Order: C-alpha cells, then structure tokens, then sequence
C-alpha cells in the first residue's frame, strides 16, 4: 500500500 | 452505548467500517487485521480501497493482498502513538485514554493544517500559470 | 473534552453543580465533600438543597451541617456501587468504567419503573374507589 | 438526612 494521491 | 466520537478507538467499530473490502480470507490485509492496525475504511469511487488511521489520519491506498497492514502502518507513519498502544482498549486507564485522545485531536489539527497548505500551494500554481499565460 | 453524559462521573463537575448551596466552610457537608460522596445539587424552587447521587439516583434534601455526606450516603443507599469505587476517575480502567456506567443506566431504569409502578397503583386506587362509590 | 417526599 502507498500514501494517498 | 458509547460516545460516537470514541468509536474508532474500538476495534469492532473499525472492522465494521469495511464495506466492500476486497481482501478477505487468505489475504493478510483482512478487515480484521486492518482494524487491529488502526485502519478505518473510507472509500471514494476514485480510490475504493482507501484506508485511514483513525488516530494519525494518515491515508493509504493501493493495498495488495500480502500487505501486512501493521507494517504498512509503521512504514508510512512511524510516529503514530496508536502503534505504541500495546494494551487492549478496556485495559487502558481513563487517564491514558484521555492522553491518547488528546494527541489524536492534535494529529487531526496537524492534518487539516497540512491539507490547507496543500490547497494553498495548489491555487498559487494556478495563479502563477495564469499570470505567465498573460505575461 | 468529556462527553456531557459522563460528566457526573467527574468530581469537579459535581461540585460545579452546586449553586447557592447553603451549607459551607465550617460545615461537614461542604459542596466539596458532597461531590466526593457522589451527589449533585438538583435544587428546586421548593428546596434549593435537593441533592441526588448521580450513580444510584437516591435523592436527599433536608441536610444538616454536621451530616457526613458519605455517612448519609451509605446509610440511605447501602448498595450503591459508587461507594465501592475507591480509585480516582482517571485511575479507573476503561473496563471498570464501562462496567460502572452500565450499572448506573441500570439503576436509572430501576428508578424510573419504580416511579411508573407507584403512579399506576395510585391510579388504580382512584379507579377502584370510584367504581365502589358507584355500587353504593 | 431524608429521602425526598
Ligand atoms: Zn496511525
Ligand atoms: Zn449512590
């Protein structure tokens, strides 16, 4: 998973 | 009952947020593990897998089945005081509880600040671009 | 911020509840010692000395300056869980607390239904009397 | 003291 937009 | 603004401190409330969460049995980021991690599901159509720490408000998307939501948590927000919390909720003292909830109300304020600043830079870019187009 | 419904668990909130409370320093039943005993000041134009245990809801007016609020509490509501509570609030566990708050809501209903019952019986007496008078 | 009413 990755930091939002 | 239990005050509605304290719900997210409750693991089962958090689980309850996972509506059409795709990663279930066999996956490592099950709703359950996510809740244990502190995540609440806050999906928009633009990013249907959007999860957010109720405590630090850090937002994470692009989940994959092998993602261990806890390690992702430590990874993308190393300073979240929730991570440190090692007791179950009801083993917490009310003092401890209120300490935590204080930090969270501050984390929340930091977050809004960081947002407002991002909106500010955004509009500035527009302005500068429009001005060059005029210059 | 403590949700408004849990305030009465807070000593400070309980003291703050006391307005124009006649007894005072030099007296055994100070506002401070009342709160400590679990009471809130729910004064009525009738008697602005109405106090109630926030926990068992036992109600008491007609206070005497040498009355020990704790002694007066134990005597009147021997089985009030609050009286058992020996830790400070913040010292309480979320479990402990949740257990106490259920206890209280329970006492609240037991109180209210007790009222319903007595009210009903009174209505029942008026109705019977009126039917009797009609027999005569 | 005394129980109300
Ligand atoms: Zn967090
Ligand atoms: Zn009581």
């Amino acid at each position: 998973a990755r930091t939002k937009q | 009952t239990l005050p509605p603004a304290w719900q997210p401190f409750l693991k089962d409330h958090r689980i309850s947020t996972f509506k059409n969460w795709p990663f279930l049995e066999g996956c490592a980021c099950t709703p359950e593990r996510m809740a244990e991690a502190g995540f609440i599901h806050c999906p928009t159509e633009n990013e249907p897998d959007l999860a957010q720490c109720f405590f630090c408000f850090k937002e994470l998307e692009g989940w994959e089945p092998d993602d261990d939501p806890i390690e992702e948590h430590k990874k993308h927000s190393s300073g979240c005081a929730f991570l440190s919390v090692k007791k179950q909720f009801e083993e917490l003292t009310l003092g401890e509880f209120l300490k935590l909830d204080r930090e969270r109300a501050k984390n929340k304020i930091a977050k809004e600040t960081n947002n407002k600043k991002k909106e500010f830079e955004e509009t500035a870019k527009k302005v500068r671009r429009a001005i060059e187009q005029l210059a």
